[PDB]
């Protein structure tokens, strides 16, 4: 039978059959890898009372690859909380020999940006069941949740912390509880259990004395933060925000929130995909006074950039300009180089704020809804490049920012 | 409602001809099967006067495969199974057949490393001294029918047994080894201990 | 499988030697106590052995009972009557696993056990021919048990 | 001048990352040898005896992949993959000598699917192990299981039939009646047919293939259950591990005496952590503990979203020692020939009152526990070596 | 109530003697045998008015001895020609029924 | 967004169900 | 787990909605539950 | 956003580990050139430390080794006869062994079989298409 | 704790584990590519009569990857309409140098069948909503739609058109739009606005010079398309479809529609996944007179081809039948050749037209509604490879067909 | 997908609910 | 073995030559006289022959009715016929091999 797809060949095959070395799907050319362990050592917490409290990473161990975060709390409403977990977190600041390399700030903020640019469906999903949690449930019941926090080491494990390289000071992490009595909505006066789980990988001498001796330098990304006041009103007004950014970025991701919740539409919920409640009408970059393209429209930037960028388009109100042609993997393949670049300009045009009753009387594409004028603030995030070197012991950025 | 399972971890060393056992109602001496009025099995039986919580003592042992309470068994090596799952009937009937050659009553279950367990000279074996871990995996069969009732004990499938099997509490399971007993000038011991 | 069928087996090489072949039934009894004799033997009538095709020989239903009445004596034909008959007086509807193990040239003793390792050639396979008329389970005497 | 501005913005920052001879728009190409596939029929030997099995015909030089057609009919009683819950057990024979065996097999195609299986291939999964809600009570559909045989996981180890030239290869597999499905539809006898999916290669390669000697790194899995009586109090079971070879992962669960069901919500499948039995379980190695125990709901999301990034549904756990778990190269691996006692100690939760939605406490669950629930289960999916030489296959150890 | 069939399949060997027997097994041999090509199609048979024309394309390859080819009717095993009210050529033929 | 809903043919539910409030045309069993 | 459990919001249906079993809510609709 | 003017100052007061050496450094104010490198020291010692334990491929061979020495001897002798008259002997030897020291090496079961007739190359063949004969689709057009 | 599992180890471990050479987990190499820009810049389109437009890729930059062609219309009625950003667009016909390379032929089916074949849930859900416009909207209202073209060079940047390559022809997309009110059914006659943005890479400038003066073979993939008038009966049919293929493929498409709307199945509405609405009864792929494999059931090569080859399974009445095993990756693996197999046919048996409708009287496996006879054609797809060769500024196809 | 929207034994929804037709038992409010 | 089901059977090597091959099936029938048309002529509808991997030659249902209507000729068609039907208007029950 299928045979026969073998004996009638030619020429035209020769572009896809290969030689007679051992190029072919099967014979299988097997890869290994050296052993080695991980292990989930517990980490306390000093006491956090509303307050910083320091997360230090001890050296029990070769390399540490993520830090879960977990959270014990009980529902203190009706209402059903979106990612509470992350909403109890406000910020994290990773430091290395004391110096800071690493920020997430306005924490829930950027981690709902994550999750909808970065997760997929199952791990989407999953991420929300050890997040969230939505059963008609009782008040005042108990859930543990366990949040890790996207720090640049987590994604891969090859770039996990080099610790045992770093023998003459420690790496740490700053992580602050702002209040569980401001917006996640399920306060029952309780103050939550916080408990830290990392991990720890354990290499086997050959590559433990040669990786703890040798010279390091490992390509890692940074998370940049800004923020302005954004206000709509009821006519097209305009907006043009400096970009107070550096160093080479793969992509930005701007979004517009009311910030009170988790929203960044006039819907009043989370994931809505109705460009109808969202504000930008058209948006483009601009540097030392010349445009990177024609304005385009908000919703290209919520559902077109994505596709090239991610294999993946988050809900409306978050917007994303890609610079490279992959922003997920770990190689870098096209980057603007913010340092260079003195003026970085986003320039962002929205529409009138004179709808109501959106499923009803929503005027065709120049409108959203009036609601939008209870929105404050625009969040800009980006993620740019820098090199941790680690020689003799210390580690550390090659460009300070 | 269940045909349970049971994981039954072993404790033996050495070379063994073979791994015998046992079901035992430990307040009767040899009550290895289900109790039920039929003739010969209780007190009374066949009468009015049954009960079928006093076995007929000198006619404990029976031949009625309805009685036993072992569904199947298995015995597993390293994690492993050692021989596919067999039902109780065999290890009570066919193992003892080719094996010794003689009969063996209801409750009483044999399996051999053995060609000839029944003679002194080595007939093969199995060194638990060298095997980590072993378990005799046992599915005991669903005690439902009321004892009382012969119409039902005589008349059911093999997968259900009386519920005065329940009563058979104590599990004993033997194994039959080798060692060298070795004597020298007046003095002597075994040659291997575990 | 099924009464009056015919049906074999080949004897996949698991090992080295084939010693005691034993074949199994699950059956329901049609009648009551003393309704049956032997109605393992009975259902299992002819059994043919081949090695590679060639026919060594073959046992039918009315040997078995012969052999059984004949050269199994003592506890060892008592037990044999257990792995092929009911034996307790019990009643229409009881079922049960019976055994009837076979008895070629190897199935006795070790010292003549089939050699597979040195027969990969010549694959070895028992024929069955099944009773259609088995004495209180399916038929008693003549008449058909529904 | 986007494009143009994008290139002159450029410095030290820059050559860090990027720069050189490499080219993604260098637009090369890789070729592998020719090759053929088609499915073969093939009948199943004992369908209605006993125990059936196939044995492989040589249709072809290796084996890919082979799945089961299963044909039957809707008949009201609303069941989740039955294509699976027919089937109880398959294993996979080289030379009479097992070097696969799936025990409870229904439970373990779901889970092990369950698993690795992302929404587009799980969701398939379900499409064809499945019925349509919609359809006439009375239809008749085709079902397609495809068996989770070692081979199968990545062409690559797709079994070299050409090389095993002295002793076949033959699956044993057990099917229930019909009847056992709680949500049975019919008492019809479904037609059940295999179809094995065969390789051609091209000449050289089957030279090659048979004079060289071979080895695959393949898995193996397996089987243990411990029958228990489910407390109401929060009492921890000791679950040994007797196990041999090195594994990347295990997992676990409190069975019930239905398919599929691993929690007391009653509802089939659940999201809710709620209705899950274990409350927290910590693994021994050598009569000492490798971690802090944790909560269930960490091996039943956090560690598979790690490892994998599929979390089951409520009440499957699992723990994994190895950092990608899905991958076909070894990863990590723990050995268990080596390490002198292994244990896993499961702390259940309390039972507390029925309309599941009232749970307040990570450490309670329903008081319907005790009832619906029989036993624990646990998989371990080891790596072994499969050699083949001269015509002849078997695993090293 | 229709029962499944029994079936087997007898096969007639041929046993040559011993001198031939080593002519076969060293030899090379080349036989000159038949093969069956079959794939099935359609037809489009009108009623009334019209004698159609078809064109049926043809997918056959080697030596061809002959090509022979019937219609059925696919529900009646072997029903190469129309149903009529005369005898042997339906159900009852030659009566009211 | 992948579960928040367009139902593009008839939605079929064997159980117990809730909402707020409903919009649409008449024709139910028993009300 | 997806879509088996139930929904947040705003189910929008262009078909008809059948269930077996009972529907918990009340509101205006077509012609019926306004008398 | 160094000018190279700054390299080492910067280097200094950041705390960037080791040296400038071997590291890219942008220069003044514009046409960037990116290539200014300054070249790495080759007499860079490595920490001197004692970081290392046995690695593992040695102590999986003492692991092979102590399975091979139990597979033949005992694990503990029960010396009670030592001067005791002649009994050199009737010392029971203990033999259960710890699990990591045990074999899991499974039996040659490949090695042992010796089939008397080596194998052969199974080929098989449905002809070859004739049709296509002398119908190159190498030629091109001229 | 850990540690135990490191250390404890012996030669079957050894054997599987890697020894301490650079293959290992860690030890991250740092990967760098040429210096490279993307931009989306505006392609305005000279050619609006509301027949074929002609779309000419200006030499903006060097290489061009991706097309995406934004559409603006509105809502015509009630009824959603069923992505009616494709519907609008009836083939599109790439052409290098005056040659046509690629040919999307019936261009709704062939990018519904694209995504529900080839994309994942992610890139689905976006493809829709920049497509498929049924949220409930008020009629009328205007959405800009943003459809890509499934070019031969979109599924890779590495393929991208080398248009610095060509420097005497230009390159050129054949677009014709179908007038609006023909077949989405949901119209309101407001001409659709159509405007095009596609993307350039920039080299920087060692690669770009030595590219574009380097001639190359670039091998890609090709669309053919083939279709006929299919009708089905109240038997069950067979008919034999003539394959009129050329060059190596991977596989083969083919699906049974009412080309009146996207449906394949006797639903009547665009989604379909129970193979009890679909009119195919089995099929096997034939060549020369010889079957590759017996007849299998329709449901069959909806779900388990392509299941087997890429997880993914289509809705019903899309049928595929795979060749090779990956039929999405960049590397051929497994193909027919159909230039020399010289008669290929697909053989189609149907199921009856018996039922009035499934949920009442469909009978077991070989029938389904009769609403199957308003079945107009048979539509087959598949992909083929060719090579395109750039050299000295003008570029063509090496295998003529 | 959001394309067989059939479901077994439970549901329950938050917001409102907008439909064309429906069906089944009544116990409503108003 | 049943309706609907594939068998196969491999082949023995107890001679040297294989040639005729006969394939019994007992059935047993439902119908009257005149109700059967080759009942077990239909039974095997499709029947194959491989030597190592690759197929011979394949039959079917109507091209084994269509040779033996067609390149079956005498008495000895009518024997064919007497192996594969009841030809002595065979009642309800009657089976033959």
């Amino acid at each position: 039978g299928a045979l026969n797809q073998l004996v009638a060949v030619g020429k035209q095959d020769a572009f896809i059959t290969g030689d007679n070395l051992d190029n072919s799907v099967w014979r299988n050319v097997t890869k290994k890898v050296s052993n080695f362990a991980m292990e989930s050592i517990e980490n306390y917490i000093n006491v956090n009372p509303g307050s910083t409290t320091s997360i230090v990473v001890g050296r029990f161990g070769d390399l540490v690859r993520k830090v879960t975060l977990e959270i014990t709390m009980k529902k203190g409403s009706t209402t059903n909380p979106f990612y509470p977990s992350e909403q109890y977190v406000k910020y994290a600041h990773l430091s290395i020999g004391g110096q800071i390399v690493y920020r997430i700030d306005d924490f829930p903020t950027w981690t709902r940006v994550h999750e909808e640019l970065f997760m997929d469906p199952d791990t989407r999903a999953t991420n929300q069941r050890v997040n969230n949690f939505r059963p008609e449930d009782p008040v005042g019941a108990i859930r543990k949740f366990y949040l890790d926090i996207p720090l640049f080491f987590t994604d891969d494990a090859s770039k996990a912390l080099p610790l045992i390289a770093l023998q003459y000071h420690e790496v740490k992490l700053d992580v602050l509880f702002a209040s569980p009595g401001d917006i996640p909505g399920i306060d029952a006066s309780y103050t939550p259990t916080v408990e830290c789980y990392i991990d720890y990988v354990f290499l086997d001498t050959p590559e433990r004395e040669w990786f703890a001796r040798n010279t390091h330098m490992y390509v890692i990304e940074q998370l940049q933060h800004y923020n302005n006041v954004f206000s709509v009103a009821a006519v097209e007004q305009t907006k043009r925000l400096n970009l107070p950014f550096t160093m080479p970025t793969r992509y930005l991701i701007w979004l517009l929130k009311t910030g009170a919740d988790g929203v960044y539409t006039t819907s009043g919920y989370p994931f809505e995909n109705n460009d109808s409640y969202a504000a930008i009408k058209s948006a483009k970059l601009q540097f030392n006074g010349t445009d990177r393209f024609s304005e385009r429209p908000g919703y290209y930037f919520t559902t077109v950039q994505p596709q090239d960028a991610f294999g993946r388009s988050p809900s409306a109100g978050i917007y994303v300009y890609s610079f490279g042609l992959d922003v997920t993997g770990m190689t870098s393949k096209g980057a603007l180089n913010f340092s260079r670049m003195d003026n970085a300009t986003l320039s962002i045009t929205t529409k009138a704020a004179t709808a109501a009753t959106i499923s009803d009387v929503y005027n065709q594409s120049t409108t959203l809804a009036s609601a939008i004028t209870d929105f404050t603030s625009i969040a800009i995030y980006a993620k740019s490049f820098n090199v941790l070197k680690i020689d003799y012991g210390m580690g550390g950025m090659l460009f300070a920012n | 409602t269940t045909q349970a399972s049971q994981n039954i971890r072993l404790n033996f060393n050495h070379p063994t001809k073979y791994l015998a056992w046992n079901f035992n109602n430990p307040t009767n001496y040899g009550q290895y099967t289900a109790l039920a009025n039929i003739p010969g099995a209780c007190s009374g039986a066949g009468t009015a006067a049954a009960t079928v919580t006093t076995p007929d003592y000198g006619n404990t042992g029976t031949y009625n495969e309805q009685l036993a309470v072992l569904d199947s068994a298995k015995i597993q090596l390293n994690g492993q199974d050692r021989f596919a799952t067999r039902k109780g009937s065999y290890f009570n009937k066919v193992q003892p057949y080719q094996s010794i050659g003689g009969v063996t009553p209801a409750g009483v279950y044999l399996y051999s490393f053995a060609l000839k367990p029944a003679g002194r000279q080595p007939s093969g074996t199995c060194n638990f001294s060298r095997i980590d871990n072993a378990t005799l995996s046992l599915t005991y069969k669903t005690c439902s029918i009321d004892a009382t009732s012969p119409a039902a004990v005589l008349g059911n499938t093999e997968t259900v047994t009386a519920n005065t099997a329940t009563l058979l509490t104590a599990l004993n399971i033997y194994a039959k080894n080798y060692n060298v007993l070795r004597i020298m000038s007046g003095m002597g011991g075994l040659a291997y201990a575990n | 499988v099924g009464f009056g069928n015919k049906v074999s087996t080949q004897i996949s090489r698991n090992g080295d030697l084939i010693t005691d072949i034993v074949v199994e039934f699950v059956l329901t009894k049609g009648g009551n106590g003393g309704t049956t004799y032997y109605p393992a033997e009975e259902l299992l009538q002819d059994v043919e052995l081949e090695i590679g095709g060639q026919r060594i020989d073959k046992h039918y239903n009315d040997w078995f009972r012969t052999y059984d009445a004949l050269f199994r004596m003592n506890d060892d034909r008592y037990n044999y009557r257990r792995m092929t008959d009911w034996v307790n007086n019990e009643l229409v509807g009881a079922q049960k696993r019976f055994y009837v193990p076979l008895i070629f040239f190897f199935n006795q003793t070790p010292g003549l056990a089939l050699p597979l390792i040195a027969l990969q050639y010549h694959e070895v396979k028992l024929y069955f021919t099944l009773a259609s008329q088995v004495q209180g389970v399916n038929y008693n005497g003549s008449s058909a048990i529904a | 001048s986007g494009g143009v501005v994008q290139l002159i913005s450029y410095g030290a920052q820059d050559v860090y990352i990027s720069g050189g001879p490499k080219t993604i728009f260098k637009s090369y190409v890789k070729k592998v040898n020719n090759f053929a596939i088609d499915s073969v029929k093939i009948p199943i030997n004992g369908m209605g005896n006993g125990n059936p099995s196939v044995l492989i015909p040589r249709n072809g030089d290796l084996i890919k992949s082979i799945r089961l057609e299963i044909t039957l009919k809707k008949g009201t009683g609303q069941s989740f993959y039955p294509a699976e819950q027919l089937i109880s057990y398959l294993a996979l024979k080289i030379g009479g000598n097992i070097i696969q065996k799936i025990d409870d097999f229904s439970n373990f195609c779901r889970i092990r699917n369950e698993l690795f299986m992302d929404p587009d291939e799980r969701h398939t999964d379900y499409r064809v192990n499945n019925f349509s809600s919609s359809d006439v009570v009375g239809s008749v559909k085709y079902f397609f299981l495809d068996l989770p045989l070692f081979f199968s996981k990545d062409t690559s180890v797709a079994l070299p039939l050409i090389a095993l030239q002295y002793h076949d290869i033959e699956l044993d597999f057990r099917f229930n009646d019909v009847s056992t499905i709680q949500g049975v539809d019919a008492s019809y006898t479904p037609t059940i047919e295999m179809y094995i999916d065969y390789v051609y290669l091209e000449q050289q390669e089957r030279i090659k293939l048979v004079e060289k000697p071979l080895f695959y790194n393949i898995e193996q899995c397996n089987f243990y259950r411990k029958d228990i009586t489910f407390p109401a109090l929060s009492s921890t079971f000791k679950l040994d591990i007797p196990f041999n070879n090195p594994s990347r992962f295990l997992v676990w669960y409190f069975n019930t005496d239905s398919f599929g069901i691993y929690n007391t919500s009653g509802l089939y499948f659940n999201s809710n952590d709620a209705a899950a039995p274990l409350e927290s379980a910590v693994m021994l190695l050598n009569g000492t503990e490798r971690f802090k125990s944790r909560e269930g709901m960490y091996f039943n999301c956090v560690q598979p979203q790690q490892a994998l990034g599929r979390s089951p549904s409520s009440g499957i756990y699992m723990y994994a020692f190895g950092e990608d778990v899905a991958n076909a190269t070894s990863k990590g691996a723990l050995d268990m020939s080596r390490v002198n006692e292994l244990s896993l100690q499961l702390t259940t939760k309390n039972a507390t009152a029925a309309n599941v939605y009232t749970v307040y406490n990570p450490q309670e669950t329903l008081a319907s526990s005790t009832s619906t629930y029989k036993g624990i289960t646990l998989f371990s999916t080891n790596w072994n070596v499969l050699q083949v030489r001269s015509g002849l296959g078997a695993v090293m150890f | 109530g229709a029962a499944q069939p029994t079936m087997s399949v007898w096969v007639d060997y041929i046993f040559l003697d011993t001198q031939e027997r080593t002519r076969f097994a060293q030899l090379p041999h080349e036989y000159l045998i038949e093969q069956l090509q079959f794939t099935g199609s359609e037809t489009a048979t009108p009623s009334a008015t019209t004698q159609a024309s078809q064109n049926i394309r043809l997918n056959f390859n080697h030596p061809t001895k002959y090509l022979a080819w019937n219609f059925n009717n696919p529900t009646n095993y072997g029903q190469y020609t129309a149903l009529a009210n005369i005898p042997g050529a339906c159900s009852g033929a030659g009566t009211a029924a | 967004p992948l579960n928040d809903p367009i139902m593009i043919r008839t939605m079929i539910v064997y159980g117990n169900l809730s909402a707020t409030y409903f919009t649409g045309n008449g024709a139910a069993l028993t009300q | 787990p997806n879509w088996n459990p139930f929904f947040n919001r705003s189910i929008i249906v262009s078909g008809n909605l059948v269930v077996a079993g009972g529907v918990i809510e009340g509101n205006g609709g077509g012609l019926t539950n306004s008398a | 956003r160094l000018s190279a003017a700054y390299a080492i100052r910067a280097a200094r007061i950041s705390m960037i580990p080791g040296g400038v050496d071997g590291l890219v450094i942008n220069y003044a104010e514009g046409g960037e050139p990116a290539w200014v490198q300054y070249p790495l020291k080759k007499q860079k010692p490595l920490p001197n430390n004692l970081c290392y334990t046995p690695t593992l491929e040695d102590i999986a061979r003492k692991r092979e080794a102590v399975i091979a020495k139990y597979t033949k001897q005992p694990l503990e002798t029960g010396t009670t006869f030592t001067h005791v008259l002649n009994a050199s002997h009737l010392n029971e030897q203990y033999t259960r062994v710890k699990k990591s020291a045990l074999p899991d090496k499974e039996f040659p079961i490949i090695e042992t079989e010796k089939y008397p007739e080596p194998p052969i190359l199974w080929e098989t063949t449905i002809g070859a298409p004739s049709r296509l004969f002398d119908r190159s689709d190498g030629v091109k057009y001229v």
